RNA sequence: GUCUACGGCCAUACCACCCUGAACGCGCCCGAUCUCGUCUGAUCUCGGAAGCUAAGCAGGGUCGGGCCUGGUUAGUACUUGGAUGGGAGACCGCCUGGGAAUACCGGGUGCUGUAGGCUU
RNA sequence: ACAGAAACCUCCCGUGGAGCAGAAGGGCAAAAGCUCGCUUGAUCUUGAUUUUCAGUACGAAUACAGACCGUGAAAGCGGG
RNA sequence: UCUUGGGGCCGAAACGAUCUCAACCUAUUCUCAAACUUUAAAUGGGUAAGAAGCCCGGCUCGCUGGUGUGGAGCCGGGCG
């Protein structure tokens, strides 16, 4: 037999972590140099683009941090997209590239900047970084906070950072991590990055599969045919996604409805029925007893 | 060998325990504790009797093993090697230091070890024997006997808890009917009315 | 005298021995009063004292 | 003697409370300092940076300077007969804003509160605080009960 | 009805020879797992220095591999026949694992080559249900919690099922 | 009622086991052409949507351990100031104020910010 | 499998009971530890401050400011 | 208590049986720390208790900046 680690004074001396730490949601680390003002700036908020792929969407929000929590400033969701003529491969390149497009369009319409900063309204794909307009107010400069993603070459996350710079936010960055950069000759490629915004690589895998295996295709794309989504279009259909999003970016809030009153878990069970509860247990213990003998 | 316990009969330095800082003592005159039938259930000596100092004093680990002697040779003869169980409640750990002259003088005077005592403060129980009833009046003889090894006043006081428990004589025994005290050996458990109530039906199955 | 007790008699007035002074009591004052206890006698006076 | 190291003595004064290791929550360094605050010193030992020296510890001070991640604070220190002003620089981790003159700044704006109210209702209203006051007479009902006769009790040697 | 969901699987397959000794040996070794398996192994070096067994710290001494997938069962198949699908009661891990050993790799139907030689190695079975990798992900991970477990008689239960075996009590 | 993204305080939130989860979610899950990275598409990256709440996750439970908070311990231990108080001392009592901590007993078991959902 | 108390592989628990050049003390868990990759903020420069203190020097250290760079996707971090 | 050892002890002999004493684990229990500690006093050490304050309107900036934002400075004014 050996020693029970976890015994009594192993919890007497335990430490939790943070909540958000816990969950493993939050890299604590990084939020600190992420967020954090420096404090000659004084109130000065500090933004920051956040971006969350989940398995079935793409999170896109504006946040600064305050003492009693982030204050969201503007968000767009993948989810959002079909409204705008996209309606699958809501967690692709292209739909994060839409996502983050939105988000920048969405929050410079609500400054009133939209018509001063454009941004990129032509995809070539390529490094584009917003200027300010001198007499102009300036240029909404964010930065991206990209959580617990490995943030190697290729990574969704960047794919909504190029929508929120062609969008006209301001965001440092690099294009080292734009698919289409070639790390063996240290040169980017700014067709094979418009080719992802595209969506060229999600078509040119189509027709790889209807062209190899129509049984894998259909199984890989099922939902893409029930669209009526093919490879041709699918440049256009972007095309017709981002022209639609700058047109009204606007978000017109799921009107709220009552809702009759439905308890769909139970509440805590009270002193009275937790102690009743152990005397039955008590009485029933001995009833039994009682008749075994 | 060792100066006379008047040297050091007084808590006058910082507890000075064998340590890391403190090597080369060597061991001690007492090394059993415990004497008698250790080994009796927990109610077959309701009777216990304390030897309680009255000083704030240190005892040496000579005198403690002085008495340890004293008193059980007492109660071997009159009780028999099995109708008791002495604990003594003292362990010298405070260590005593001796400059040892033949020189230097008072130059570089700070000590080698000599010795250990045990710090007693008042009303503090030196050393404790639990018995049957019939032997109140050997018990206290044993530690009266036992008084004359050791500096200082000391009373003998009989107890009111059973034995070697902390639970009054008068309701032990109703305890131990209600299962709130479990023998376990020398001593009994307490059972509180907490925890899983699985325990609770193990006692009472 | 010493230093806390020296300052307290000089707030009081009290200088010298065998002086008086009348305190309106209250927490401020009271507790001061208790710093100087060993050095003064002190109690309620009646109109015939005052 | 004694070695004139820099942190000498802070074994217990420098650790971290206990069960409160590890991450430094985010809203330390949300906290805006301006020129002219009031701040209470408290050297944090997870951050080894900006670290106040020992004689600081506990002291509260002026913030005369803001910086990117520290504050520049007058604080008195006194030695042997005479009391500087010192000006240190510390990392805002190892400061909090000292609620000392809170009561005071609350008390001012009731006041002025107050003084301006009872000014437009021609009254008078206390506005300086008082000592506690000697309490003022009382009745003491019995209802109809007999007060409890206390005795000492007897000694008992509880050995 | 069990629930889809909860059906074991092979996680992952571990094989490993432990040839004792850096050099000519090792080398060879490295190229049997690559038969065996077809992916290159990966060397280990050892832990400290024991002077008993010839090894000194950070040497490599042993090579091994993770097969999964379609080949990870076909291998075992191989293993598995060459013990006639016969293990022992004890060759379970508490946790839901099995392994075995092969003295000469050229019994799992590897043709010998006088340029190589003869080895031992180990199968390790690394069992799992879908879920189990909730653990092993970056963001959000977690534990798989205790229903979700696999226990000795489970697993006992799916070798036998799946491939008939006996266990041979001791 | 409750979830998701980002949080503040950082166990009343943890740990162990058990029960239940409507809808939207979040997931598990299916693949490797592309981006990316591995001995291994297990992880990381990427493209998906056949199946499932089994698990994570959420809510509830346990005379649960822990944690939080009270009571008792106790006006006790300790302590500021006082005496030409006691005692051979060791120490102790009183006067004037302050005043703890175990064992033991009870109760409680996350609150909440911004943005967005689901829930007649 | 050879393989043993101890070689290498696997799963599980693991609040740190390891490690962080060294004395000890503090501090540290998606790190301050281990492993890779790129590197020379261990560079150039004026002041202020802290520590010992006489509020002198040295030494060491702390916030800044001006350049030149490294690194990262970036926020940032780095003048041992 | 077999997860290891010492004595035996039926034996054909094995982790078969039989015990037994050790270590091991589980709740207990006596006694301790100047160089231990979850707790935690008294006495004590800073600070604040207004006119250098409080509240208005405006101007300057090369600093910070989605924002005529932020912060600092300056100017006039009202409150005892
Ligand atoms: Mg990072
Ligand atoms: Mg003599
Ligand atoms: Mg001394
Ligand atoms: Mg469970
Ligand atoms: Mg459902
Ligand atoms: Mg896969
Ligand atoms: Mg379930
Ligand atoms: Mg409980
Ligand atoms: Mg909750
Ligand atoms: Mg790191
Ligand atoms: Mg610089």
């Amino acid at each position: 037999f050996v020693k029970v680690v976890k015994n009594k004074a192993y919890f007497k001396r335990y430490q939790v972590k943070f909540r958000r730490r816990r969950e493993g949601k939050t890299d604590y680390y990084a939020r600190k140099r992420l967020v954090i003002q420096d404090k000659n700036k004084y109130n000065t908020p500090k933004y920051r683009m956040i971006v969350r792929v989940t398995n079935r969407d793409i999170i896109c929000q504006i946040a600064y941090a305050r003492i009693e929590g982030d204050m969201i400033v503007c968000a767009a969701y993948a989810h959002e997209l079909p409204k705008y003529g996209v309606k699958v491969g809501l967690t692709n390149y292209a739909a994060a590239y839409c996502t983050g497009l939105l988000l920048a369009r969405r929050l410079l319409n609500r400054f009133g900047m939209d018509k001063i900063y454009e941004g990129q309204v032509e995809v070539t794909g390529d490094e584009y970084n917003v200027e300010s307009i001198d007499g102009q107010p300036g240029a909404f400069t964010c930065y991206l906070d990209a959580g617990l993603a490995r943030t190697t070459t290729g990574n969704k996350v960047f794919g909504a950072l190029k929508g929120a710079v062609d969008g006209g936010l301001s965001i440092p960055h690099s294009t080292k991590r734009f698919p289409g950069y070639d790390s063996e000759s240290k040169e980017f490629n700014a067709e094979v990055h418009r080719k992802h915004i595209m969506g060229q690589n999600v078509a040119d895998y189509m027709r790889y599969l209807m062209e190899e295996d129509e049984d894998a295709y259909k199984k890989q794309f099922s939902q893409y045919i029930k669209n009526n989504v093919t490879p041709d279009m699918m440049e256009e259909m972007y095309k017709k996604a981002h022209a639609a999003i700058r047109e009204n970016p606007v978000y017109e809030k799921k009107p709220k409805r009552e809702v009759k009153k439905k308890r769909w878990n139970r509440p805590k069970m009270s002193l009275a029925q937790k102690k009743d509860r152990v005397a039955q247990k008590k009485a029933s213990f001995l009833r039994a007893q009682e008749r075994a003998a | 060998g060792r100066r006379p316990a008047r040297c050091y009969r007084y808590c006058k330095n910082k507890p000075y325990p064998k340590s890391r800082f403190c090597r080369g003592v060597p061991d001690a005159k007492i090394r059993i504790f415990d004497l008698g039938r250790k080994k009796a259930k927990v109610d077959e000596f309701p009777l216990c009797g304390h030897m309680v100092s009255d000083e704030y004093e240190q005892l040496s680990s000579e005198a403690l093993e002085a008495a340890r002697i004293c008193a059980n040779k007492y109660m071997v003869k009159s009780c028999g090697k099995d109708g008791f169980h002495i604990r003594v409640r003292l362990h010298p750990f405070h260590v005593i230091r001796i400059n040892k002259m033949l020189q230097t003088g008072m130059r570089g005077a700070f000590g080698k070890p000599q010795g250990t005592v045990a710090r007693v403060h008042i009303g503090q129980v030196i050393m404790s024997i639990r018995t049957k009833l019939q032997n109140k009046e050997h018990v206290v003889e044993a530690l009266r006997r036992a008084k004359f090894k050791f500096p200082g006043r000391q009373k003998i006081h009989i107890s009111k808890k059973w034995g070697f428990t902390k639970f009054n004589a008068d309701e032990f025994e109703d305890m131990v009917a209600e299962k709130r005290l479990i023998p376990d050996g020398c001593g009994v458990k307490y059972i509180p009315n907490r925890g899983p109530l699985d325990k609770w039906r193990a006692l009472h199955s | 005298v010493s230093p806390k007790v020296r300052k307290v008699l000089q707030l009081l007035r009290l200088r010298q021995i065998f002086n008086g002074t009348f305190v309106k009591l209250n927490k401020a004052s009271i507790n001061m009063l208790r710093i100087v206890e060993p050095y003064i006698a002190w109690g309620y006076p009646n109109l015939k004292s005052v | 003697t004694n070695t004139k190291g820099k942190r000498r003595g802070t074994r217990y004064m420098f650790s971290r409370p206990f069960r409160k290791h590890g991450v430094v929550p985010l809203a330390t360094y949300m906290r805006i300092y301006k020129k002219g605050d009031i701040v209470d010193i408290k050297g944090m030992g997870t951050v080894q940076k900006g670290m106040p020296h020992k004689c600081y510890h506990g002291k509260t001070g002026r913030v005369y300077n803001v910086t990117q991640h520290a504050v520049g604070i007058v604080v008195n220190k006194q030695v042997k007969g005479k009391i500087l002003a010192k000006r240190i620089n510390v990392r805002i981790e190892h400061i909090k804003h000292s609620k000392s003159r809170d009561s005071f700044l609350k008390r001012v704006k009731e006041n002025d509160q107050k003084k301006k109210e009872a000014k437009e209702k021609g009254t008078w209203v206390q506005l300086k605080r008082q000592p506690a006051p000697p309490r003022e007479a009382h009745f003491v009902r019995t209802n109809g009960k007999e007060p409890e006769l206390l005795e000492p009790i007897p000694y008992e040697f509880m050995a | 009805k069990e629930n889809p969901m909860r059906e074991l699987r092979i996680r992952k397959l571990c094989l490993n020879i432990c040839v004792g000794e850096s050099g000519d040996r090792l080398t060879r070794a490295a190229k049997v797992l690559e038969q065996l398996t077809g992916q290159t192994p990966v060397f280990s070096k050892a832990r400290y220095t024991v002077r008993s067994f010839g090894i000194r710290r950070n040497e490599k001494i042993a090579v091994h591999c993770t097969v999964r997938g379609a080949k990870a069962e076909e291998i075992l198949e191989k293993g598995l026949k060459v013990r006639e699908y016969e293990l022992r009661k004890n060759n379970f891990s508490d946790t839901g694992n099995f392994g075995f050993g092969i003295q000469e790799h050229i019994d799992l139907g590897i043709k010998y080559d006088p340029s190589i030689g003869i080895y031992g190695l180990d199968f390790y079975v690394v069992l799992g249900r879908p879920g189990f990798s909730i653990a092993d992900k970056k963001r959000r991970t977690g534990c798989i919690g205790a229903k979700h477990r696999i226990s000795k008689e489970e697993a006992m239960r799916w070798f036998q099922q799946k491939y008939d075996g006996i266990i041979l009590p001791g």
